[PDB]
């Protein structure tokens, strides 16, 4: 409805809905043989990533790693009705290489 | 109570890039965003100014090179005169030309001292056409629509392209022509208006109307070598010879003047603006006319605090970004040409103020200061109360 | 066995039995890096809508979007006993891309 | 019951595209089928022209080039003498080459002003070796194994063969040699049979032996131009001056010509047809045997309504394809020069039919007429009972 | 942690154990334009092979298959505490064309 | 009782296969496994060989032919004079310089009849820089570990590496440079020792340290011959005379061929053996020290049963890796150059025993005879007692 990219600016419960519109344009179709193998080998890393954690086939999954409040300790309801998704990308900048290690981890189990 | 991490995929966030581009001869409103822009660090002009570049080198590449017209020329615009080989390599025989006055130098010719005279393959031709740059997959172009940006800064209306608008790589050195015109008003923009070292562009909300011409009736001639590699020059020329000049509307060019030097007078403190003059490369007017590089005297133009007429010359071999060693032949056109082109821009340097343009990057930031390319990175993580 | 393509000819409900002897093929592996590049787009594109629409890694999965009779008012005897695929795409090539997005919608409602 | 909506993956559907062969040096039936086929707008013999013209351009391209020899040549086959200057530049040296008369005109080369030529590169060879096209995954190689097949029209007996056979890339004018014969009768196909631009390509049920001989005992001399350039000629022959020729058996060649008129007059009205004679290049039959390339003169064969001995000459410089701004000095061999070959196909073009032609593309078009690529579509959508 | 491959002497019986450290080398994203589409397409074909087959997402997956002795009739502590991965191998190598054909049709059921 | 199939992933076993290592500029004990080793038949060598002949041939493409030069050089190390074309095409120049002996054959230069001489660009250095071979995703590259590994047969104790060591391209031709010095002993390893023709290499587990100096202070001088064409030869030198030379302790070297006489004798028969003396690329030692090309003669270090000096000359045109068609002219480089080096192996070649290294290939067979490239197969069935 919003198009590719269209909800930016919204907060995450409105944009949790419509992640295909971001998800589906990752792919080609709109010497140039090096920057298309570089558009396969971007989604193909950003695949795997998601699928050493588990949860290949969806697009919102849930794991078993719990929220330490030293990441970010505000109240959930401010997060998922009042935040945008890059205002929580900015805050946990610190932090998301940790995360991806602490799930990493707890899927080896 | 108790939160876990929870991983999405496609989440619409976005950070800093240095891709390449793809060219190519959708637009989404963004409510509710913010995003900063800087016309002096993009990094696209630079992409643009490399692609430019390469296929002005590429077409340069499989045809001939003017190697044999390094010899002394026996001259009476000249009419000159020089001894080469025949087809057969055994035997040699006279010919003339006809050599405008800046080609030549005293007679040999302006860049067999120092660089490789190429020509211009005759197939190809120098009329620009819009290029599209578009962004490949993975990433995007974002694109500032406030009315009042100066350049570098915050902007309030970001929209996501696909695909740039259609800019045409003109060649101008002083006034750019067939630029894209600002929305409301003549808008000044720089990177330090207190530093002398950094330029100054110039964009005009109104065109101006620019007519330049050719009277003379040239001839076109072939001229052999050997086995494949003919030259051609001009033969000569039919009927009374006059100068190449162009004409500006002199009320029009006035007012646009005007309103520069207030805008300058707002942007500077509130004192006196005067405007003066500026190696044909960068003193005179550099550009295209109908596949003549003309090269017309600009000071009648900026000399101030019915028609008017400039003088302009023309040469026939150019060196484009100054290579080292590397230059080119455009070769004549026969017979009259006569172009028109919109003024939309002016490069300026300090007040004085005066025009100097050599770069032709400055030429692309007046095209590309509206647009910045980013790296979308799908995947984050938020807590969720549900396992 | 009848082999890549060989059961083209056989009716819907023969011919799926052999779907894994076709989607074995899709991929290289058995001047030339524009025709290896190329298939491996193609199957990734065509990994990636499958595994937009949900169950990417098993055959026995939910999809609840109701058939149109204006798509094809054909009984389902006739459908998977009479005739081909060659046909049947025929047929629904146009209204292809509404029953795409329709099972979109149905992954995230 | 409501119906709802399945997705199989693994579909057995195709649909029509181009794709990127490449080249190679199982076959399964496909029953119940009935795909249409097309010669006359196949994308494999375009990319076949377009692949042997990339191939001819690569190899010629490092070499030797032949520019110092556009000289006066005091010619006396010819026996020639000329100045030329040796690997020292200062010092010139006489010498001498035996020359053809094709290869002179009056003397001179024959290419000298037209173009420049590139000799060819002294250990190259132009013997042909099959190619086997090849599609990437995700595409089929469709095969019409209908034996009474006509080009345009349905096929009954479709097959998907893996890649195709071996197509030899064997270059010819008129006659097409060492190619894929007919199962069953002499096949006549064409686009439209009532007009008289389009070509007629005929293809023959039994071949017929053409022996072809180079008589002269050529031996090789070398010629050096300066630093790393040299230069292979003929420099005597060692025995008796004959002639070059071709030999037709002539009751196989009567035989064939009645089977061709016989069909010919099946496709046409109930008329008498007579066959008639046709620049060397286009007229005469052109190909390479042994290294050197013939140019025969076939107006004894085709003049009706023991052997046959078709006079031939040999020429080194071509041109082939017409492309302007190319050519080839092919090295001259050493000894004598003996090969045969199989008559396969011949082109003709209209009462009166004559052999015609200067495209090396319909050659190609007589291998690839059983052959379509066509783009595997996997994802389909059908409904079942429930999910 | 005996380390990438380190487990190639040992019998498959403790070798097993030690398939995540083999399985969490093989990836992507971490003369070059050869290398990385050779990467590629090996990646993308063992997960193709692997998602025919059932079991996308674990390292051991075990199907309805039945084993048949003219593989190989010897007894499971032959197998499993008598050899290392390289003979048993060099055993079934030729068989292994007809065991994968097998998987793939018994998972179409 | 029943056993059924068990997919695994990630299963630990290899097959032998070559791949696409790349260049880049962590080792795992695998206990119980015994693995087979062939240096001789490592494809690890012809990928490094054609990536260094590739990068030599990219090198040289840009940087400029050398003709109009192979005239007529008067000369009285020579001091040469010669006649020149100038910049501009129809006057000639004169000039001098001072060329090396070797550089010229009666003057000419010495690679004027056999090859394009294409002039070395002045940017340009010869220091190597170590490379390291990595094997991509799904390969492997197996190491030995076996202390008196011989090159071929199996090897106990193999270990994994992601990539090869810091192997140095070091051109040398009778004596490695720069080399890996073996763990306990001199190691002597051959293909096999009876055949007279196979190269042996001798692997040094103490190195020899050599000082090699240019004691001339040569001066620098452009010389333009063309429109943007010019070269560098040497101008004057300043001070006085002397040979280049190549110092070597005496003590370590007589060590040295004691310990290679007393650990090969062990191999061969009893017997004694002499060491005898071996176109200056094969016979005599040439290397690059400092960016010139010395060539020393080594007489003094093979005629056996305080410092060793061995006499060097000096070449600027050489023509390395025995392609005909590619010689370089190396540019010379003014004031004293002085380099010292380790000696880490010696080629030698059937008793008697002299150097022989004319191949290129050797001197990286010496660095990579523990290496050896496997595919990783993670997919593997077996059966239990699931379901
Ligand atoms: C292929 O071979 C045939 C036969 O050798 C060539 O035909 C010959 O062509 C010449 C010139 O066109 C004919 O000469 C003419 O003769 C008549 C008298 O008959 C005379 O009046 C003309 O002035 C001219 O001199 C010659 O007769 C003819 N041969 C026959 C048997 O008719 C043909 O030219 C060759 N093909 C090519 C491409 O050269
Ligand atoms: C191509 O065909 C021609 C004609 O069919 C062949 O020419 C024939 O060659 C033979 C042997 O060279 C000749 O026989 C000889 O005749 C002379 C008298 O002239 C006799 O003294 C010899 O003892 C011998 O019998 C024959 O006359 C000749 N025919 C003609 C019409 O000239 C030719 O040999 C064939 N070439 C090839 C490669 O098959
Ligand atoms: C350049 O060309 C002119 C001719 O256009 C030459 O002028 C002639 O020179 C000859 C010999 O000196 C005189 O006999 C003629 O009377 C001259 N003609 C004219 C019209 O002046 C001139 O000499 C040439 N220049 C050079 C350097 O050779
Ligand atoms: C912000 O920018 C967008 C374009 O990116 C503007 O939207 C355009 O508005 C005009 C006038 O209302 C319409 O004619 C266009 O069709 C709109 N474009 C699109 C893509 O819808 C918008 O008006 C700008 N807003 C402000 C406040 O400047
Ligand atoms: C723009 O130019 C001015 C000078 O024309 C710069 O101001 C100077 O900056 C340097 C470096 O920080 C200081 O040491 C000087 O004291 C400054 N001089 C004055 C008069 O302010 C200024 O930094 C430049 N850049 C911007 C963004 O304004
Ligand atoms: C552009 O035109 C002006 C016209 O005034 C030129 O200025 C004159 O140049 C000549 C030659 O150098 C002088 O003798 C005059 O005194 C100048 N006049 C003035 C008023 O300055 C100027 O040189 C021209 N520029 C170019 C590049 O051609
Ligand atoms: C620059 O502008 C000044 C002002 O218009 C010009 O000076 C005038 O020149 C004309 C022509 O000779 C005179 O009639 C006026 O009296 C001059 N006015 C003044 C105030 O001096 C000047 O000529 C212009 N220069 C150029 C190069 O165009
Ligand atoms: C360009 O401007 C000039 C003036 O500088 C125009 O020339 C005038 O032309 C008309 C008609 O031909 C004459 O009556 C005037 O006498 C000219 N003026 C002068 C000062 O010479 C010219 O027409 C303009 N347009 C073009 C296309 O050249
Ligand atoms: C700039 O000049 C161009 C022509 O060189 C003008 O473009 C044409 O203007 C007329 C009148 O409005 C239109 O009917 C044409 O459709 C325009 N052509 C094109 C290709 O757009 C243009 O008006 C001038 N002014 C500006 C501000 O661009
Ligand atoms: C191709 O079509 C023919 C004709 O229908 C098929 O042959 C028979 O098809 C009927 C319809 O199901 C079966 O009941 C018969 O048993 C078939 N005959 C035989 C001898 O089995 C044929 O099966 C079709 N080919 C394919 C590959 O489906
Ligand atoms: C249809 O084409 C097939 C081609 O496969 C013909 O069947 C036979 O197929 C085998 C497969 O290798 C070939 O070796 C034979 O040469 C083919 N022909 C025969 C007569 O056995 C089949 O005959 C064709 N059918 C028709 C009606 O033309
Ligand atoms: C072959 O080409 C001829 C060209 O003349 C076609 O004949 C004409 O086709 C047009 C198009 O329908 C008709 O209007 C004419 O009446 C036809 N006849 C003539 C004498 O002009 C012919 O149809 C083509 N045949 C095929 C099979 O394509
Ligand atoms: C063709 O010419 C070559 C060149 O002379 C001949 O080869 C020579 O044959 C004689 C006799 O056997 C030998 O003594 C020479 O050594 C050969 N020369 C070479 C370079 O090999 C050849 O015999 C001739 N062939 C015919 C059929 O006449
Ligand atoms: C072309 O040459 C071959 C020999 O290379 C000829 O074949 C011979 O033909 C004769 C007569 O028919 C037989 O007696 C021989 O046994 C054949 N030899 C071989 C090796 O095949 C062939 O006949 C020639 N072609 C023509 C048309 O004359
Ligand atoms: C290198 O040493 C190995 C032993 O470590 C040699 O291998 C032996 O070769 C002989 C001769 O064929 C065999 O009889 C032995 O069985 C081999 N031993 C093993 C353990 O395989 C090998 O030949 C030596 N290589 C060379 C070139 O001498
Ligand atoms: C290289 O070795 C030679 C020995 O042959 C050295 O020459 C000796 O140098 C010493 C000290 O200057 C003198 O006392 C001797 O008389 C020299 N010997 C001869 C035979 O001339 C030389 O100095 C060494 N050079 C370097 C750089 O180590
Ligand atoms: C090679 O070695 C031999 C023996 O060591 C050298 O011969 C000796 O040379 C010296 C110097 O002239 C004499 O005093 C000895 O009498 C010689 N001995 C014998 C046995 O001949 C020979 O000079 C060496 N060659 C080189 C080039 O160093
Ligand atoms: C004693 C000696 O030769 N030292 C040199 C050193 O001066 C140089 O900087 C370095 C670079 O290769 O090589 C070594
Ligand atoms: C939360 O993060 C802090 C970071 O300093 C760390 O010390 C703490 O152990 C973490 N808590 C849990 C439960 O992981
Ligand atoms: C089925 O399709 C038609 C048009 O093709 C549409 O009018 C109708 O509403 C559709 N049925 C349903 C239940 O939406
Ligand atoms: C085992 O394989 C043999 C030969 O392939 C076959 O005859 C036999 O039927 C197979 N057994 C089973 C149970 O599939």
């Amino acid at each position: 409805f919003l198009g590719f990219l269209g909800a930016a600016g919204s907060t995450m419960g409105a944009a949790s809905m419509t992640l295909t519109v971001q998800a589906r344009l990752l792919l080609s179709g709109i010497k140039q043989l090096q920057a298309r193998v570089l558009a396969v080998e971007r989604y193909l890393k950003d695949q795997q990533l998601l699928g050493i954690w588990g949860c290949s086939g969806k697009l919102i999954c849930c794991t078993a790693v719990p929220w330490n409040a030293s990441w970010s300790n505000r109240s959930l309801d401010n997060i998922w009705n009042n935040m945008t998704w890059m205002e929580w990308d900015r805050e946990i900048n610190n932090y998301t290489n940790l995360i991806y290690n602490l799930i990493e981890e707890s899927q080896n189990q | 109570e108790q939160l876990w991490v929870t991983v999405y995929y496609g989440v619409p966030v976005w950070k800093e890039a240095t891709t390449t581009l793809f060219c190519a001869s959708q637009e989404v409103v963004l409510e509710n965003v913010t995003e900063n822009f800087n016309m002096w660090k993009n990094n696209m002009v630079e992409q643009m100014h490399e692609d430019i570049i390469s296929l002005w080198d590429q077409s340069l590449k499989p045809c001939v090179k003017l190697t044999p017209l390094c010899v002394t020329l026996n001259c009476t615009i000249k009419n000159c005169s020089f001894n080469i080989t025949t087809v057969i390599k055994d035997k040699i025989q006279k010919n003339y030309a006809l050599f405008n006055r800046l080609d030549i130098v005293p007679y040999r010719l302006i860049s067999c001292n120092t660089s490789v005279i190429t020509q211009a393959c005759p197939k190809i031709s120098f009329e620009p056409i819009p290029i599209h740059y578009c962004a490949p997959a993975g990433f995007a172009i974002l694109k500032c629509n406030d009315k009042k940006f100066n350049g570098t800064g915050p902007c309030t209306n970001v929209s996501t392209v696909q695909c740039t608008h259609g800019i045409k790589p003109v060649v101008s050195t002083q006034l750019l022509l067939n630029g894209s015109l600002a929305e409301e008003e003549v808008v000044i923009r720089s990177e330090n208006f207190t530093d002398n070292v950094k330029t100054i562009i110039v964009q005009l909300n109104e065109s101006v109307i620019i007519n330049c011409t050719r009277p003379n009736n040239n001839t076109r001639k072939s001229i052999t070598f050997g086995p494949g590699r003919a030259f051609y020059t001009t033969g000569d020329i039919i009927g009374d010879i006059r100068k190449a000049y162009c004409n500006i509307s002199s009320t029009q060019w006035n007012n646009t003047l005007r309103q520069i030097a207030r805008r300058l007078r707002e942007q500077f403190k509130d004192k006196t603006i005067v405007f003066n003059s500026s190696d044909p490369e960068i003193v005179m007017h550099s550009f295209n006319c109908g596949g003549e590089f003309f090269y017309c005297n600009t000071t009648q133009l900026f000399n101030s605090t019915t028609y008017i007429t400039l003088p302009c010359r023309i040469k026939q071999i150019i060196n484009m970004w100054q290579e080292v060693g590397k230059a080119m032949y455009a070769p004549p056109i026969a017979g009259q040409i006569r172009c028109s082109s919109n003024i939309t821009g002016i490069l300026l340097t300090r007040e004085i103020f005066r025009p100097e343009g050599g770069n032709m990057r400055d030429n692309w930031r007046s095209e590309l200061y509206k647009y910045k390319v980013v790296k979308i990175e799908p995947l984050g993580v938020a807590p969720t109360k549900c396992k």
